[PDB]
DNA sequence: TTTTTAGCAGCAACA
DNA sequence: TGTTGCTGC
């Protein structure tokens, strides 16, 4: 078996980050010039991104309710000699582990790319009552990232409304 | 121009999608305004005027001309118009032959002068009923239909239809059938609170609200309460999930309002959705606002209502809560939000103590935040992917709005459905029914009568596995009526069950001789010991299915009157099936003489005057309402009955006989026919549907996410179908609905309970049924029997056959088949063909790789509805009863129900299996055994903990008293909807369980306040030992797991017959006496 | 010396994600 | 501001040697992770002291107070993992669908450095019961 | 005439509130109180009702008597959560 | 003021 | 020992 202990002090410098299989190619890569680089805009406000030589990915930190203790393993300097105690099921110690970080969270990976909904349809609607649609289509594109229909990007605000071929959109 | 639907796109106007429908006053007339999300538009309203109209019957035909002058002299003051017409009465003699009954309709400007005209008529009618073209009055029919479902049913207009509006009225369109996207807005809302009580909006404040729109997340933060400045964040709990909150940090509570109200006005939500936001969230918002000096209506255009639910015109709102109550099929213990997230979305949300909430707004704010996007979250999308399908669904087919179709009871919207199909068919509608005040048995005053409901029986309890072998006995002469059954058992499979002919089927003759073989080695075999197949057989639809073979109705039940008063009465008449059901009186053993002394007795007496600004205090009894005088004459039956007879009820049981009319009208099987192969219709297209979702490309977004929500739509326009068809099945005893039917409910019943019973009788004879619950039937067959197989057609299509289901469907087929159905083939001559139905149908469930089944502690005694269902990959298929799944309880008991159920799939044997989990149930015993002095003394606190929520403390709680009241009481001396988190004290020894129930907030209070209170609450002014497992009453929690390994397992091995695994916990002394007397 | 134990959380929760600075690094 | 990871020793030490066989990795690495919080003392040196010679459940390595806090007994999947006289803890070796990643951020050379990659871990999802 | 007008004719809130605003001080003035009435007994509507009770007094005509305190039940629950408010 | 049904488990009191 | 109430399956 292997015997449990615990430091006093954890080296809060030890983080968890999740690697996705593309990671770990990514990591198994030794051909890279850089193989992988934390960078932010400032110290203060702006996001931290994870990137390789090619891609960038946005971290996002995770914290969770459980006690996360990573044990190492540890080759005793002096001959120590534990006490039995009613255990059950415990097998000659060979080797020896010490929890010596404990950690609530991690890091997960998105990957990205490295103003007022209702004012800016309002604005548009104005100039020209009535748009459209390949027209207004570049003028929309702005709004939401969420990658929606495009006929749903107009709804936040303008309103379509059909005819016999065409669609023009007014409020 | 010339009006043709076809046209359409020639017809002028504008097309659009009716969202939301409400009645309104014009310039009053009275009218509704219909809302349309609009295709293209963002949205746009129309009204549709209508005059209000209720009829008057008469009992004299030939004089209805001398009630039409009276009735436009009487009514002058506020008729509008009145035109004779005709309608179809059910109730009237030869109706079948085309006679209809002639009626006065009344039509009004508005419904408040049709309610003048109520008034004025209703005194005439009670003067006629108690004591002249007056006396030729009737009734009044029709009088109290809704004016908007009034005029969504005379105009057939549904919410979830496309319509275009029109000068002549609303077209329905056709080629539009996925709905428009609304704007949807979710909210929730974080307030202070005090210490363990509720939050009172006349003096806590709103400290957050989250809110999702579209899928863009929102929170306002009131920084009066809230700490630190909060910054954008995502809170995705999955990837179909996404939560990107940008954050309002407002200076105040004020600020805070009129933000969320600003954004409203901004967005236009013609949804608000929220979780118990009813009686929560806009009860709060409202008064916070009134405080603060702003008129929520004149804000948002929100309000209470009558009922004090919070509604607005423009945006209908979607409380969750109302569909998780009534729709979700989810148990009361798994309707809060947290466990409707876990049970439907399939993750768990953030989950924070109430009690944390008003310190985390100054200490963690940022984790209050989390909590309350988190919420928003989960409302957002248990809204879209469950209560927005399903509501506008239903919307598309009842004549109802939103909010009246997500808050109404499921008897209404079955009252709404029959209201259109008889409106469609000219029928007149029933009056509402009115319980009689008092009825009378035998001489003997009823307290209740009924009818004999649902079949059930538990036949066997024990442990039963796919690994396990059980003895079987095998009644040889049910193989031999199988085997003669046989070749019309295969042939009816093929030809009504899978509705082809026998003469394309290569391969009928191979599936008989094999069915064949494995018959006849169980007749030569036919005590065997085996694994079992362990299966469920259910009736598809059972009591609509009863109701559509026997073609039941309210509308035929027949009188031997009316059945003589009909002119296709002949000698030879097929058309009146007689059918039999069991009344159930519960009386008082009283007698006529002595109710009439207890009459006499309370005439003597003085009564409390109901009258409130009135003033006569005091009334006699015969100056009391009639429903008055019966409630004390109730009152002191009970006593007398209690004095003299020694019990307050007799209970009897009466089989009785009723005629079920095959030639009468029909609307209401009809509806329910018809209703019945829409939805199949759309379990078909469904299934094409599934393999169009995978026959295609894999490019994901290539626009065909359209045909995936159209998939959840007819999958919801298939479960609305489902329960509007279950529904009609309850309707029918819905008391005060119309079309009501005690009888037809107790034939339904009976005829159900007697299939169940033939099925059960012949699986009885070939294998072990276990459980019987109404429809279904849990057995175990021999591995031996003959089980599932295939008919190949020339075609190289394959039919199922599940041979243990086709042998039920074939004797029930035999035995239940209505050979006397008659259908009108010729309505101008009224021409009826003679046919024979039969729509019931059993379907199989399984094999299963497990089931458990618990025993009583009285002698030869099963526990019904209680069970639990393991699949072949060990998943929890379905349980019964059981606890843990509820809402506060023991938490030793929850966390040892955890780890039970799971164990059960371990053993090849059913004692093995039983030892794996007496394994386990030792273990949670030796926690116990040894005081819990090991784990961490937190720990110990939260399993020993039981929690239990009070409604609403207040007055209520002055009132009982008890161990949460004591709880609550306990808290309020130390520091609605409190969590009463307790334990329960060795003392006072022999006092009584609820004066040892010890709050667990002492145990983390300073240890002057914890001594002082812990010798108050254990009577023991010595007390300096402050361990918590010295208090502990260890012997009470040791009953309750005890109790928990009793009903669980002790119980299903030792009611089955194998030796007691758990012998730590002995059986009840009946149960010991009942082994004793097995082994003797 | 035998108080050492483990206050048993009832239920499994995961908190909400994070953004993350370059502080909470350092 | 921006910082390399470096991963140049653990991948050198990956392809050089072989692949993953049990729960622990070849470097000797370990995680844990339990439904609660582990109530320890807030102090040490001073009680690892008082604790008699023969128990040597705190015991003293390189000037460093270790506590003895439990034993592992890996049976297969199954493991349990025994903490003081009085707790014991079933669970399981489950593998992991991310594999997680430990590194390591030196502050002092504003240097980032990976430790090593898990793929297993030994989680304990069931309420703790005496040693017996 | 002033405490039984019909406020429910009045549109403009802002008007309302001013109006109601003057009879609270006119009610402050007169030290007329409004008292809740609970003698209904069955938890329906309490009547307010003005103490001194100036309706005794002012009020002749029977058919004006009824009108007035269907108007007035409505109105005092206003002034009511008015004084409330102020108070 | 609007409102589906009956059969059953089991805790706890009392006839 | 049985019935009766209540909640909730
Ligand atoms: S049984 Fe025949 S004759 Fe009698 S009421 Fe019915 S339809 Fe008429």
């Amino acid at each position: 078996s292997i015997n449990l202990h615990s430091a006093p002090e954890y080296d809060p410098s030890y983080k968890l980050i999740q690697l996705t299989p593309e990671l770990l190619d990514i990591i198994q890569d030794p051909v890279q010039n850089h193989q992988l680089r934390f960078k932010s805009l400032d110290k203060d406000k702006s996001e931290v991104v994870l990137c390789s030589h090619d891609k960038t990915w946005v971290l996002k930190q995770r914290k969770h309710s459980n006690t996360v203790l990573l044990m190492r393993e540890f080759v005793p300097e002096q001959p120590i000699t534990f006490d039995e105690t009613l255990l059950f099921g415990l097998s000659k110690p060979y080797m020896d582990v010490v929890g010596f970080a404990k950690t609530e969270s991690e890091f997960e990976t998105r990957e990205t790319h490295g103003m007022d909904p209702k004012e800016r349809f309002k604005v548009l609607f104005r100039l020209q009552s009535q748009w459209d649609l390949e027209d207004i289509k570049p003028l929309i594109e702005e709004l939401n990232s969420r990658g929606m229909k495009i006929d749903s990007f107009i709804m936040k605000y303008a309103r379509r409304k059909r005819l016999g071929k065409k669609t023009v959109v007014t409020s | 121009g010339r009006f043709d639907a076809k046209d359409i796109d020639q017809i002028p106007g504008r097309v659009g999608w009716l969202t939301n429908m409400h009645a309104t006053l014009v310039s009053g007339i009275s009218g509704v305004d219909f809302y349309f999300l609009d295709e293209e538009g963002g949205s746009f309203k129309s009204t549709v005027v209508y005059d209000p109209y209720f009829f008057i019957a008469c009992n004299d035909e030939s004089r209805v001309n001398d009630v039409e002058e009276l009735v436009k002299k009487y009514l002058e003051s506020c008729l509008k118009s009145l035109q004779i017409i005709r309608k179809e009465d059910l109730t009237m003699d030869n109706h079948l032959l085309g006679l209809q009954k002639t009626l006065i309709k009344l039509s009004f400007v508005n419904s408040n002068q049709l309610f003048e005209a109520r008034k004025l008529l209703r005194p005439i009618l009670q003067d006629n009923a108690n004591n002249d073209a007056k006396h030729l009055i009737e009734d009044i029919r029709e009088y109290d239909v809704p004016y908007h479902v009034r005029v969504s049913i005379d105009k057939d207009i549904r919410v979830g239809k496309w319509y275009k509006v029109t000068q002549q009225g609303f077209i329905e369109d056709t080629r539009k059938i996925a709905f428009a996207d609304p704007v949807v807005m979710a909210f929730d809302i974080e307030t202070t609170k005090p210490p363990l009580k509720f939050p009172d909006s006349a003096v806590d404040q709103i400290m957050m609200i989250s809110y999702m729109i579209d899928g863009e997340g929102f929170l306002i933060t009131n920084r009066e309460i809230i700490s630190e400045d909060i910054e954008d964040f995502e809170y995705t709990p999955k990837p179909e999930y996404p939560g990107f909150f940008t954050i309002f940090n407002e200076n105040d509570e004020v600020a805070l309002l009129q933000r969320f109200f600003e954004h409203i006005r901004d967005v236009r939500p013609t949804v608000i959705s929220t979780f118990n936001g009813d009686f929560f969230d806009w009860p709060f918002i409202h008064n916070r606002s009134k405080i603060h000096g702003l008129d929520m209506f004149d804000e948002i255009g929100f309000a209470p209502d009558a009922e004090g639910e919070y509604k607005s015109s423009y945006c209908s709102h979607m409380d969750c809560f109302r569909w998780v109550k009534r729709d979700s099929y989810l148990p009361q213990g798994s309707q809060g939000l947290k466990a409707v997230t876990q049970s439907k979305l399939g993750y768990n949300p953030i989950e924070l103590d109430p009690e944390l909430m008003t310190p985390y707004a100054f200490e963690k704010p940022q984790h209050l935040s989390e909590y309350s996007v988190s919420d928003a979250v989960a409302t957002y999308y248990l809204y879209m992917k469950y209560v927005h399908p399903f509501i506008f669904s239903l919307c598309t087919i009842i004549p109802l709005n939103p909010d009246e179709t997500l808050r109404k009871g499921t008897g209404t919207l079955c009252e709404m459905l029959l209201m259109v199909q008889a409106y469609q068919h000219n029928i007149l509608l029933p009056n509402k029914h009115t319980d009689p005040i008092e009825r009378f048995y035998d001489g003997h005053l009823l307290e209740s009568e009924t009818y004999v409901g649902g079949h059930v029986e538990s036949l066997e309890a024990g442990v039963f596995r796919s690994d396990l072998k059980n003895e079987f006995k095998i009644d040889p002469s049910a193989i031999d009526e199988l085997l003669q059954e046989l070749p019309e058992a295969l042939k009816f499979s093929v030809e009504v069950e899978n509705k082809s002919s026998v003469d394309k089927v290569t391969n009928f003759e191979e599936i008989k001789n094999q069915i064949t073989q494995k018959l006849l080695e169980l007749k030569e075999n036919n005590i065997r010991n085996e694994l079992p197949l362990i299966y469920h057989v259910d009736v598809a639809s059972m009591y609509p299915n009863i109701m559509t073979t026997n073609r039941l109705q309210p509308d035929s039940i027949k009188a031997e009157r009316d059945c003589a008063s009909c002119d296709f009465n002949r000698p030879g008449k097929t058309c009146a099936r007689k059918l039999k059901w069991a009344w159930r009186g519960e009386f008082f053993p009283s007698k006529m003489d002595e109710y009439n002394m207890i009459k006499r007795a309370l005439q003597n007496e003085t009564f409390p005057n109901k009258n409130k600004f009135s003033k006569k205090k005091v009334l006699t009894f015969d100056e009391l309402s009639y429903a008055d005088q019966v409630i004390h004459i109730k009152k002191r039956l009970t006593e007398y009955s209690r004095k003299v007879y020694h019990r307050v009820k007799v209970s009897e049981i009466v089989e009785r006989e009723a005629i079920v009319c095959q030639r009468e009208n029909p609307f209401y099987v009809d509806t329910v026919k018809s209703f019945r192969d829409r939805r199949y219709e759309f379990k078909g297209l469904a299934k094409t549907w599934k393999g169009n979702l995978s026959k295609i490309d894999p490019s994901d977004k290539h626009a065909r996410d359209e045909a995936k929500k159209m998939i959840v739509l007819y999958d919801s326009l298939q479960l609305a179908h489902k329960v509007i068809l279950n529904s009609f099945y309850g309707y029918v005893m819905r008391k005060g609905s119309r079309w009501y039917s005690m009888e037809m409910a107790g034939i339904t019943c009976l005829t159900g309970a007697t299939i169940i019973q033939m099925a059960r009788a012949l699986v009885e004879r070939v294998g072990r049924p276990l459980e019987l619950d109404t429809d279904g039937i849990w057995c175990i067959l021999p591995k031996s029997f003959p089980e599932t197989y295939f008919f190949t057609l020339e075609n190289g299509k394959k039919l199922y056959l599940s041979y243990p289901c086709s042998m039920l469907n074939y004797r029930v087929h035999q035995k239940f088949t209505n050979h006397q159905y008659q259908e009108l083939k010729d309505p101008l001559n009224y021409i009826y063909e003679t046919h024979s139905e039969n729509t019931i149908f059993f379907e199989v469930d399984g094999p299963y790789k497990a089931m458990i089944l618990p025993s009583s502690k009285e002698e030869g005694k099963g526990i019904k509805k209680r069970y639990a269902v393991f699949n072949e990959d060990g998943s929890l298929a379905e349980l019964k009863g059981f606890e843990l799944k509820r809402r506060g309880e023991l938490q030793l008991i929850k966390n040892f129900q955890s780890d039970i159920f799971k164990v059960f799939l371990e053993g090849d044997t059913l004692e093995g299996c039983y030892s794996a989990v007496a394994s386990v149930c030792n273990r949670w015993l030796d926690v116990l055994d040894s005081h819990g002095l090991m784990l961490e003394d937190e720990d110990l606190v939260s399993l020993i903990c039981e929690n239990r929520s009070m409604s609403k403390t207040l007055k209520e709680y002055e009132g009982q008293k008890s161990t949460s009241i004591t709880t609550a009481r306990r808290l309020g001396d130390f520091l609605k909807g409190l969590q009463c988190k307790y334990i329960i004290s060795s003392k006072p020894f022999n006092a009584p369980v609820t004066e040892r129930a010890i709050p667990v907030a002492i145990f983390s209070a300073d240890i002057p306040i914890k001594r002082s209170f812990l010798r108050r609450w254990t009577l023991d002014p010595s007390l300096e030992d402050l361990d918590i497992r010295t208090i502990i009453d260890w012997g009470y929690y040791r009953e309750r797991l005890g109790s928990a390994i009793q009903k669980i397992i002790t119980i299903p091995a030792a009611l089955q017959g194998v030796s007691n695994p758990v012998p730590r916990v002995e059986h009840p002394d009946w149960l010991k006496r009942k082994i004793a007397t097995k082994e003797d | 010396t035998v108080k050492i134990w483990v206050k048993y959380n009832e239920g499994f929760s995961n908190a909400v994600r994070k953004n993350v600075t370059w502080n909470n690094l350092w | 501001p921006s910082v390399d990871i470096d991963a140049s020793q653990w991948q050198k030490l990956t392809q050089s040697r072989e692949k993953q066989t049990t729960v622990i990795t070849p470097l000797g690495m370990m995680m844990l992770e339990i439904q609660g919080e582990l109530e320890l003392p807030k102090d040490f040196a001073s009680l690892a002291r008082r604790d008699s010679p023969n128990e040597g459940r705190f015991s003293e390595q390189d000037g460093e107070t270790l506590i003895r806090f439990g034993s592992l007994q890996i049976d297969g999947e199954r493991a349990t993992l025994f903490v003081g006289k009085k707790q014991r803890l079933l669970g399981k070796v489950t593998k992991l669908d991310v594999p997680m990643g430990i590194m390591h951020f030196n502050s002092k050379d504003n240097k980032v450095e990976l430790v090593d990659v898990m793929k297993y871990k030994v989680i304990f999802k069931d309420r703790p019961l005496p040693i017996m | 005439s002033m405490i039984s007008s019909d406020f429910n004719k009045i549109r403009n809130l802002k008007l309302k509130q001013a109006i109601m605003e003057e009879l609270v001080q006119l009610l402050k003035s007169f030290q007329l109180n409004l008292i809740q009435n609970r003698s209904e007994g069955f938890d329906v509507r309490g009547g307010l009702t003005i103490d001194p009770p100036i309706d005794e007094v002012v009020l002749l005509n029977p058919k004006h008597i009824n009108e007035v305190q269907h108007k007035r039940a409505n109105n005092l629950s206003s002034l009511l959560a008015k004084i409330e408010e102020n108070r």
